DNA sequence: GTCGAGTCTAGAGGAGCT
DNA sequence: CGGGCTCCTCTAGACTCGAC
């Protein structure tokens, strides 16, 4: 079984070989051979022996079509044939013209001929263009939605719009969506749309795809995000012609270029009510059937080009299935929320209270003008506003002089009232208080009003000045063109007072222990503070950018060194710096996350295998989030989602990081995936190979990446970590930043950031010589390079073509960095979507019960039954083996080392968690995963393990 | 200690230096509180009670008695558990033997010191299926400690720690970090159902409670707060002499005062503002009623000290435009308000708190 | 005798139904008081606080110890005046030594029988002794109005004179209850005798200041029983309904669900729940049942637990959102909007 | 007639992931 | 020339509308 490369690398076993590239194998130019060993024994990478991995027999099931090209082409072409057919039946079909009166019914109305309309069940067609409008005042249930067939129109209208009821159920249930059941559902951004129909959230995976003009636009003509804010502040320079953004808008206007596609200015839907919507019927239907007409002509404009740019039937195969997401979560989900939002209020308020009594101990410097000498507090606004207008014992007293007493002082008490006419309408706000504190109270008007300077927070720009920091004895000041600096006195050339800086400092440096005596980031002499210097602050990425806040988390370790110290001392600035790191994810993320549209599936909906589970409660709550993935949403056509793409790993000081170790697959299922080792650094290295002599390994680079491991701690990122010192997850932003274009100053920086250690010169030193190196790396660049400078650059793999925006006969040479990267990436969404279509052949062909769950990009996750997760496993390696093939016989290599063929490990847990052996403690989720939900530890199989379980066959 | 003298002065404590030290308050051999002390204690026990019993469908007030009668004489009880373990079986009755459920106390438990020393202490005795013990002891740290950490200016003072039994019962510890050090505030016990079988022999289908579908004797679950040396640890973590007691703990809230003249419709202005705000549930100190005139810096400090939130001042310009001298004790800063809104303002300024 | 039964049964009296004794009610020797029964006590030490302490400028706290040390060998105390007394010299600070002032305290005196320890409310009224009697009178006629105000039948609650052993003069306060009147309040006027024990020589410490001249001032007792005044308005209020005052009441309203769906009407009652609660209405859980009885034995069963109203969520709450409120006092059923419920209860409790 | 509060938008800088 | 994205909060400017 053990076969070698002409360079020494143990390559694919024979049982494999034979069964994926066939017998016959020419023999390699021994030119080419010679030339290969002198390019690795030139940078002493020859010689080098590695130990022979244990060879692995296989029975791979047939390989149909002739090679694994026309395998790939014959597996996508059985795959998207059914819902090609219904998108060419949409491209045929002649529509009647859009009904003047929308029926008002609850439920699918269909109107036939001269805008009959008809109560149906659901539409019963094959193909649809669909849109759903949803009013945001009462949640996420859906409002109304039009669709159009190849014969007939078609209208929705819910219960919660037709019906007037007090109390709607908050939890969202299948019962209150949209019915649409080899159906395709066609509509510009889909995704949103996709999440409103009932079937679409059963674990049993109806035959339904959906396609999305948006990513369509992304994939033929989209634009990047500097070309995005170019384009946009417009609105050589050709470009700004074939490309548009996103918006159907802007869409609809470049594709077809009709009359401009006009929007409701009320916005009904968004800043509205449902009244406001009873009232606007027909309005709101005719705009939302003017959409469903904009996205058919768009669509109708972009399928040719599509298929025209992206002629792989793979591209088209994998993009279907890459909008069939699905993440199943169960009663965790709302504990999970609850949980996350209480730890960020109590960690919040504590850091307010902090905060509101360094306030409130400074409104006192008003007296008698001390803030003047307030080194921190000085330039502030202390202003006060004016008010405006328009004997012996009596004894115990009887009754009638108790009641006399009493009314007649309710009686003065209550003629003053009347002089409430003598104070103007508007009230005023804390008038005998300085001016920068009422900018801090809330307004009493409010209805989330707190007392004391309750908006205080650490980004405020008075924070700084209320907390007393100072950076190495010297005041921090903000000037409103450089950031934050800091004002090094002894400078001699409301006003600032420098005397008391000076005396600051004097104590300083007569206490701490120290001693034109400092050096900094500069004095920018145009900030021009008398009496002293202003120096900046040094942020991460570099001496031009400015410091926004000096409780960013790379001052911690600045903090704790000594150089930031807050006034009060102690553990004040070192909790706030704490805190802050530790509210940061949630304070952003909790809007996306707490608004997760969570469809619960009743127990009349769930299958029998998870009813009858013995771990299935009857008292909790299953339900399944869709992602609303744009399933080409850069330039490189990658997937877009703000939240389950953005989702943080569990980290053990980040408030809410647990967020994916929610999503838990329901009782009777796993969930089975893997990661691919090193994606973009094999492609990038195989892509080398195949441009220099036609070997894995040929060049230095591609070498250097195949030999090695990651268990054993030899593979390159490990490798490069421990020949810089930095951890490996930060060595994969090095050698990246390398690839893709970062100078000698960039790992210069990286380093001083990331290895406290290391000093200027050190960093340096490192990032020269790691930099300098016909290099290691030249022909993967020269390659790229070459593929990026071409009339029309395509992915060498399946062929897709670049965006027209980025097209070097529309742009003189610019923008190169980013079409030099678009090789790379989209040949890792060529890889996904290879593996996609490779996964649902084996499960349809050997009858796996299991569905796409969600692909992170590198990753891949299926909802697999419990049952069958050793032969999804074996099904994943695989396919991992056939799309490392296929992607080397597409580059002409006709060969495949054994380290790459298969994966590293195929997790198969019951969460969505990085690794396995994770038990995803954070301050929300103190006790850990399985302390609190009982979410045992997973198993990580290697390739033999999964052999020694399944026997080898897929088939059972 | 400056803050002992004030506490003495402003009426917080009661008796004099010699008898009030450390180890006597907080042994509980002490004279008493003075009648800021004591209102401060009712406060702290009010919001312990609005945490605890009133936002819970399951706590439900218990009655234990002060002495244990019987086995040859009765003598003082040291805890409130002991008492609330006899009214598992009748409290039954409430929830229809549903579980969780709890019983909550606030009362003085008699300690040995032979001196004898006695303590104000809340507690909640939380019967929960076996199962979920642990879980339910989290819940009740993570709740306690952030209950106790809610009234503080410093939160980071009130700390926990991880205990365990002789038996090898799993519990917790409160602390509040006193200047001299670290002081038992609060006690969590995983007990078990061995007290409840040694307090109900024989069959224990008695003791049988609802976990879901499944009956189950509880696991018991002890919580046993100190209101006395909770009151210790506000009064020190309050502590320009100021007590800075939280606006829900202070024990007055407003001070009213008067000016020169007119007397005779001043007063009534005055008695009519301070029934006003009685009525309200706003706790007044009359000091329009002060028989010396004193200059308002000395008035001020004297109201600072005794955590007086808001000073109300009344002059003869009332009568014309209704507006009163309003001062702050965080601030220190005197704003207008008008008489009228006063009271809402007041109300406003306690709840949102 | 069906009184005691029910409120045993209803947890306003815990303990064995054979444990429970008129005379260890009226001893202060019984097993104790059940929730209700300790919410109604609450309530009642409330009134009397705000009726007493809150409106007077005069009168202040009191913190005096169950235990009583030192050579009389510690005792436990039988009342609370004397804990009063031992604060009288300092409690002058307060009112900068101007006479009168007070000083009041709730909580637990021991008294032998067997150990019975009742909860009373006692009040030291420290005036010149040229006003003792005059304030005696004052206050006499006030404890009176303050135990008739809730009284279902105010006659019950009797008065007399009478005088002490030493010919002090001082009045008493009775309930008639059904088996005879039994003592719930006494006032006196004991004067300075104790004051002087207490504190013997220096009198210039115990001079209060009646105007400009400075005296020694007498002192009163008004102490009263809180324990036996719950055992008289529980026989006040008591068809079986127990119609005890809104402001006495343990629990206001009794929030309840009749139909389905579940979780979308426990939901509805939830939210009322939470609204009813922040307002400081007292509520009864009863939707958490999962076995219903009959909506009949439902309120028989609330009005045997004095509560003032009952709330039914059913279907119809969630279309238009009435809700079914009935009344204890007239038996009433009427439909009212969820929304009103609230400001309806409150303004109910405050207008009585 | 004029002036201050509500609103609306856009830019800067920080922080998640691959 | 690290790249591609996503979204958040804070601040300053501009505009509008009601009240003196
Ligand atoms: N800072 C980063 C992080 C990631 N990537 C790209 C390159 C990777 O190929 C891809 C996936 O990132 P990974 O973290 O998976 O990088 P690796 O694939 O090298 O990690 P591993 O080998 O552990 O899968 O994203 C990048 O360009 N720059
Ligand atoms: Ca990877």
């Amino acid at each position: 079984q053990l076969r070698l490369n002409p360079l020494l690398i143990q390559m694919l076993s024979r049982g494999l070989h034979e069964q994926i590239f066939g017998c016959g194998g020419e023999m390699p130019d021994e030119a080419a051979v010679q030339r290969s060993v002198e390019h690795l024994q030139k940078h002493g990478l020859w010689g080098q022996p590695a130990t022979p991995l244990p060879d692995v027999e296989l029975r791979l099931p047939r390989l149909f079509g002739g090679n694994l090209d026309q395998h790939f082409r014959l597996l996508a072409q059985k795959q998207s044939l059914p819902y090609l057919e219904a998108a060419a039946s949409l491209l045929e079909a002649q529509l009647p013209p859009e009904p003047k009166s929308w029926a008002w019914a609850e439920g699918w109305t269909r109107y036939g001929p001269e805008g009959e309309a008809e109560p149906v069940a659901i539409p019963e067609e094959r193909a649809l263009v669909f849109d759903v409008e949803v009013c945001l005042a009462e949640g996420t249930c859906p409002t109304l939605a039009v669709a159009i067939s190849p014969s007939a129109w078609y209208s929705w209208c819910s219960r919660r719009l037709v019906e007037e009821r007090y109390s709607w159920t908050s939890q969202l249930s299948p019962a209150d969506l949209i019915p649409l059941g080899e159906q395709l559902v066609v509509g510009h951004n889909v995704s949103f749309d996709r999440a409103h129909i009932r079937e679409q959230y059963l674990i049993q995976d109806s035959r339904m795809r959906f396609l999305d003009t948006m990513s369509m636009h992304m994939a033929i003509s989209g634009l990047s995000s500097f070309q995005r804010s170019l384009w946009m502040g417009a609105k050589s320079w050709d470009w700004m012609d074939i490309s548009s953004a996103n918006n159907l808008a802007d869409v609809h206007n470049l594709y077809v270029g009709g009359p401009p596609l006009e929007k409701e200015p009320r916005e009904l839907f968004v800043k509205g009510s449902m009244r406001d919507i009873r009232e606007n019927f027909q309005d709101l239907m005719q705009y939302c059937a003017r959409d469903v007409w904009a996205t058919f002509e768009v669509f109708q404009q972009q399928l040719p080009l599509f298929l025209e740019r992206c002629p792989h039937p793979v591209t088209l195969a994998g993009m279907l299935e890459m909008g069939v997401s699905y993440l199943p979560v169960n009663q965790n989900w709302e504990r999970y929320l609850t949980e996350a939002q209480n730890t960020y209020e109590e960690l919040q308020r504590e850091m307010k209270k902090s905060l509101m009594d360094l306030a409130n101990d400074a409104c006192q410097l008003l007296s008698g003008e001390r803030y003047k000498e307030d080194p921190w507090l000085w330039d502030l606004e202390w202003d006060l506003q004016e008010f405006k207008q328009k004997q012996e014992d009596p004894g115990p007293p009887s009754e009638e002089e108790e009641l006399q007493r009493s009314v007649t002082a309710h009686n003065r008490l209550q003629q003053l009232r009347s002089t409430t006419d003598l104070l103007p309408k508007r009230p005023q706000h804390l008038p005998g208080h300085p001016g920068w504190y009422r900018k801090l109270c809330p307004r009493l008007d409010d209805p989330a009003w707190a007392p004391g300077p309750s908006l205080l927070s650490l980004q405020m720009r008075v924070t700084p000045k209320l907390m007393a920091l100072t950076w190495d004895g010297f005041p921090l000041h903000y000037s409103d063109s450089h950031g934050w600096g800091y004002l090094v006195p002894g400078r001699r050339d409301v006003t600032c007072p420098y005397r008391a800086i000076e005396s600051l400092y004097r104590k300083h440096c007569l206490e701490q222990g120290k001693q034109t005596y400092h050096h900094g980031n500069g004095p920018y002499n145009d900030v021009n503070i008398p009496g002293c210097w202003f120096f900046k602050l040094p942020h991460k990425d570099g001496n031009n950018y400015n410091v926004g806040s000096p409780f960013a988390k790379d001052f911690l370790p600045k903090m704790e060194d000594g150089t930031l110290q807050a006034g009060p001392g102690g553990a004040s600035g070192p909790r706030a710096l704490e805190i802050n790191k530790m509210i940061s994810f949630w304070r952003n993320a909790h809007k996306r996350i707490s608004s997760q549209m969570v469809v619960w599936l009743p127990r009349s909906a769930l299958p029998r295998v998870v009813t009858r589970h013995p771990s299935f409660d009857e008292e909790g709550h299953y339900g399944a989030i869709l992602p609303q993935v744009v399933t080409a949403g850069t330039i490189t056509r990658r997937a877009v989602e703000p939240t389950w793409l953005t989702a943080s790993n569990a980290r053990p000081d980040r408030v809410g990081s647990e967020l994916k170790a929610m999503v838990q697959a329901p009782p009777g299922y796993v969930l089975v995936g893997a990661d691919v080792d090193s994606q973009e650094l094999w492609i990038a290295a195989v892509l080398g190979d195949a441009h220099f002599a036609g070997m894995h390994g040929c060049t230095a680079f591609g070498w250097m990446t195949l030999q090695g491991r990651k268990s054993r701690g030899t593979d390159l990122h490990s490798k490069t970590a421990a020949t810089v010192g930095i951890s490996r997850e930060h060595a994969k932003i090095f050698n990246y930043g390398r690839i893709y274009g970062a100078g000698q100053s960039f790992a210069e920086r990286l380093l001083m950031q990331f290895n406290h250690r290391l000093t200027r010169q050190e960093a340096a030193e490192k990032a020269q010589q790691m930099y300098a190196v016909g290099g290691t790396e030249s022909e993967m660049f020269n390659k790229l390079e070459s593929i990026a400078m071409s009339d029309t650059p395509r992915t060498p793999v399946l062929g897709c073509c670049i965006s027209r925006a980025l097209e070097p006969s529309v742009v003189q040479g610019e923008f190169i960095t980013s079409r030099v990267n678009w090789v790379v990436q989209s040949s890792a969404v060529d890889y996904l979507h290879l593996m996609l279509v490779a996964m649902k052949w084996l499960f349809e062909e050997f009858a796996i019960d299991g569905r796409f769950c969600i692909s992170i990009h590198d990753e891949v996750r299926y909802l697999v039954r419990e049952e069958d997760r050793y032969r999804a496993a074996l099904a994943l390696q695989i396919t991992n083996l056939l799309t490392r093939c296929m992607f080397a016989y597409k580059l002409g290599l006709n060969d495949l080392p054994q380290s790459v063929a298969f994966f590293s490990a195929v997790d198969i847990d019951q969460c969505l968690r990085k690794e396995v052996t994770m038990d995803c403690k954070t301050p929300s989720n103190p006790t850990g995963m399985e302390r609190r939900y009982g979410i045992p530890q997973g198993e990580a199989l290697d390739i033999y393990q999964i052999i020694e379980l399944t026997k080898g066959s897929l088939e059972k | 200690e400056a803050l002992l003298e004030i506490c003495q002065r402003r009426h917080f404590l009661s008796g004099s230096k010699q008898q009030l030290s450390r180890d006597s308050l907080l042994s509980g051999c002490h004279p008493g509180f003075g009648p800021l002390g004591v209102e401060l204690r009712k406060n702290l026990a009010a919001e312990w009670w609005t945490s605890v019993v009133v936002f819970r469908e399951q706590v439900f007030p218990v009655d234990a008695l002060h002495h244990k009668p019987g086995p040859t004489s009765g003598k003082l009880r040291e805890n409130l558990l002991h008492g609330a373990l006899e009214h598992y079986v009748n409290c039954l009755d409430l929830v229809n033997k549903r579980l969780p459920y709890g019983l909550a106390q606030i009362g003085v438990c008699f300690h040995p010191v032979k001196s004898i020393g006695e303590k104000t202490e809340a507690s909640l005795v939380w019967f929960t299926p076996p199962r979920t013990s642990n879980q339910w002891l989290d819940f009740w740290l993570r709740h306690r400690l952030q209950w106790w950490r809610k009234f503080a200016m410093s939160p980071s003072n009130f700390s926990s720690s991880d205990c365990q039994d002789e038996e090898g019962r799993k519990g917790n510890k409160l602390y509040y970090n006193f200047p001299w050090g670290k002081e038992l505030i609060e006690t969590l016990w995983n007990l078990g159902d061995h007290e409840l079988l040694h307090m109900y022999p024989g069959n224990v289908s008695k003791l049988h409670g609802r976990d879901g579908r499944k009956n189950v004797v509880p696991c018991v679950l002890s919580v046993n707060g100190d209101l006395d040396r909770g009151m210790l640890a506000y009064l020190y973590d309050s502590f320009r002499k100021v007590l800075k007691l939280h606006p829900c703990l202070a024990p007055i809230k407003v001070a009213l005062d008067v000016g020169r003249g007119p007397t005779l419709e001043l007063r009534q202005v005055c008695q009519g503002l301070f029934n006003e705000l009685l009525e309200n549930g706003i706790s007044v100190w009359p000091g329009y009623l002060e028989t010396m005139q004193s200059s308002l810096e000395q008035l001020y400090s004297k109201y600072d000290e005794m955590s007086i939130l808001f000073t109300v001042l009344v002059t003869e310009t009332t009568l014309e435009n209704g507006l009163i001298h309003l001062r702050s004790r965080d601030t220190t800063m005197k704003e207008m308000m008008h008489i009228s809104k006063l009271k809402d303002f007041l109300i406003k300024y306690i709840s949102s708190a």
